[PDB]
């Protein structure tokens, strides 16, 4: 029809990658894409679900759909056949996380330049909003109970490789990695999942000091006043 | 040349002070300086990492490692064999572990930890590392964009690949700083490093406690993208 | 049937008129109204032709589509059925400016989760051998670049404290202190700053040339060779 | 003759310090440059030691017949290697940028003390040290290799002075002892010094 299946079956694709907190690219966002996103979800019947969640989720927060296993387990493969994904890589946090991130952006006026804020406030458990060092100490009590799996006295000696012929062609083979993407995309990866953490756990954090802190106590301490 | 040979004359008068140096401050200033030295110092310290896990007597690659859900005890000898790596960068006179640690490795939302996957904890003289499986596995589902974005500002390896290894390298990195602020002092400063990470300024020095090493995020600063 | 097309209609009618009265007001309306607006008008057959044209306004707004006189009219027909207004002030001239403000308000950005923003710093190690003059230019275009701040240029004579007595003091306590190991100190000081700049910008620098060009052409010619 | 020219140098050096201490600054030197945040000091400091050098030089004209400006950067991206003072004319107004890490550097630079060569009253006064003594002299060749392509610049074109930031032979044009540029000992010419590289 009038819509192009190809550009919006994509659009949506990259769209879903990122809301659904399962990429790590970063490409500058539109109105229109979410829209073409979204249009795209309406015309097919399968994605229905996804769309109708959408629907639902436009006016406000006051009501979630119910439903059984059976729509539950059928979006989830819609949504895996969308991500051309490992399938069991997404699951209800997947779809919250999803939900949670289209209803923020449904809601608020359009700004001029983005909002770069992050998702995990007023995202999931409604009940109320628990101390973190109180849920650290109970999870921890729990951790410690039962079950160490693996009681290894003597220790092995790290086994090493001084033949430099395989040294030398691992260094060869990474020769077109290069060093400032992977890296990149490691350390995006890693604060994405602790958000992540600390999302699911309701447990709130101090988004842009804690890491911050990290990252600036460990640079200046490894040159500037080391003393 | 292997000599610079530096003379102040005087008018009226021949006496100089003939003094010559040594091209060794010069050229190591050059060279450590020069950024392909680090490069080829990090690149270095990851081949090292690839041929412990390879003559680790694991011949299946890092996230088919981490899918098996039944036998944690390839995941657990990998974390042990990665603390143990950092630990010989830290201090090379040291290789083996001296106290037999014991892994209780888990696939709960409980036990998931929002900051630390690897914690590591005591429990009457026998040492406790933590292991959270769905947070790691969370990690290392992140397909990894490959595309040239590089924003400078014969094997079976990829970008994508060692793009794990390499998170898995700086996640064991966290893990180590707290082990080793937990070992150097009481369970109290542990703890309060997992709550605010100060001690990080405490005893890293480069001294005979902590001999310099790269951390390798040294390598590459990064920072939030805050208002 | 699934879709309420009154409150749609509702929203995109005040869409479409703050849109086609030029009346842009981002604070009033958000992506759900927009959203909603194009749901409607592709819902029914009578916009379809609006659904087409719109299409190339999201992306590409320098493409001038083809098209006839007739196929305007119908469009006319279907702007003047949408607005409900009388097409006493509507044409196509309006059509277009209200085509524009969509096109403007699509390609609005919208928000996203923030990223580690690793570009920072990198030292700008050329990792080959360099020139002077080349590093000179490069870098001067970067020294002009902006912030003049010291502003002295009114012109004053120089201030004297003239009083003999604060010179004949300090005269009479330099007495003791040498000329030579003074120059000599000098001398060696900018020796040293002078290779460690060359070792840290990686130049090639004359490895003991240049200075002594420096040295003894001045000296000599101003001894002798005066002209 | 060397008693003569001693003495006159010591002078200039007590005349160099006796101007350095009417600028009114009351922060020391090292923690003048120390200072990042504060740049009016600095370059407060540069501009005082072109009009010394300038007027030594010129003795007959007192007043500036020239207005200037200051850029003050801490980057190693900025610094060029080996002319720390970057003296330009922008726009009909010349302009001295200064790399104030390189010269940090320089001040503190384990300043040798020994001598090497092997060969009522009193009470409270001015007393010096031979570092500042030693930093003041290394400052004042260091603004004079500035004068120095100040002169070049404006007695000939950019083109020139250019060419000779890339040679320095260029001093020797016409530096000399003149009715129009008077004689001085230059406080580098005191002294003959060579390198005895391989």
């Amino acid at each position: 029809e009038l819509i192009n299946m190809r550009r919006y079956r994509n659009a949506a694709r990259k769209l879903i990658h990122h809301y659904s907190l399962n990429s790590t690219s970063s490409t500058e966002y539109k109105i229109s894409d979410v829209v073409m996103t979204m249009i795209f979800l309406l015309r097919s019947e399968k994605y229905h679900s996804l769309f109708k969640l959408l629907e639902t989720t436009f006016d406000d927060y006051t009501c979630r759909p119910q439903m059984t296993q059976v729509q539950t387990d059928t979006l989830l493969d819609a949504v895996r056949s969308l991500l051309e994904m490992p399938s069991t890589t997404i699951d209800l946090t997947t779809v919250d996380i999803m939900r949670s991130s289209f209803a923020r952006c449904f809601n608020s006026p359009i700004m001029r330049y983005a909002k770069i804020v992050l998702l995990q406030n007023v995202a999931l458990q409604r009940d109320k909003r628990t101390t973190l060092e109180e849920l650290l100490i109970e999870r921890g009590e729990k951790i410690q109970m039962l079950q160490p799996q693996q009681y290894i006295n003597s220790g092995t000696e790290i086994p090493f490789c001084d033949d430099a012929e395989f040294l030398n062609r691992l260094l060869k083979h990474i020769d077109p990695y290069p060093l400032s993407r992977m890296y990149y995309n490691a350390a995006n990866t890693m604060f994405y999942t602790t958000m992540e953490n600390y999302a699911v756990s309701n447990c709130k954090f101090n988004i842009e000091d804690y890491n911050n802190i990290f990252k600036v106590m460990e640079n200046i301490r490894k040159h500037s006043n080391k003393n | 040349c292997n000599k610079v040979r530096t003379v102040t004359e005087i008018v009226n008068s021949d006496e100089k002070i003939q003094k010559t140096y040594e091209l060794a401050e010069f050229d190591l200033k050059n060279l450590s300086s020069l950024e392909s030295y680090e490069t080829l110092k990090i690149k270095l310290a990851l081949s090292k990492y690839m041929a412990m896990l390879s003559t680790l007597e694991m011949t299946q690659p890092l996230l088919e490692i981490f899918r098996n859900k039944a036998d944690t005890r390839q995941i657990a000898a990998v974390v042990f064999s990665t603390l143990a790596f950092i630990h010989n960068r830290f201090h090379p006179l040291v290789t083996n572990f001296t106290n037999k640690m014991e892994f209780v490795v888990t696939e709960t939302n409980d036990t998931s930890i929002p900051g630390e996957p690897i914690l590591f904890t005591e429990n009457e003289g026998v040492l406790l590392c933590s292991v959270d499986r769905p947070s790691i596995v969370k990690m290392l589902s992140r397909e990894f964009d490959t595309e040239a974005l590089v924003n400078f500002e014969d094997f079976s390896i990829t970008e994508v690949e060692a793009t794990q290894y390499l998170t898995l390298l700086l996640t064991v990195e966290h893990a180590y700083l707290h082990y080793y602020i937990f070992k150097n002092y009481g369970v109290f400063e542990y703890c309060k490093s997992l709550t605010d990470h100060s001690l990080f300024t405490n005893k890293l020095r480069s001294t005979m406690s902590t001999k310099t090493s790269n951390l390798l995020l040294s390598k590459f600063k990064f920072t939030i993208e805050d208002f």
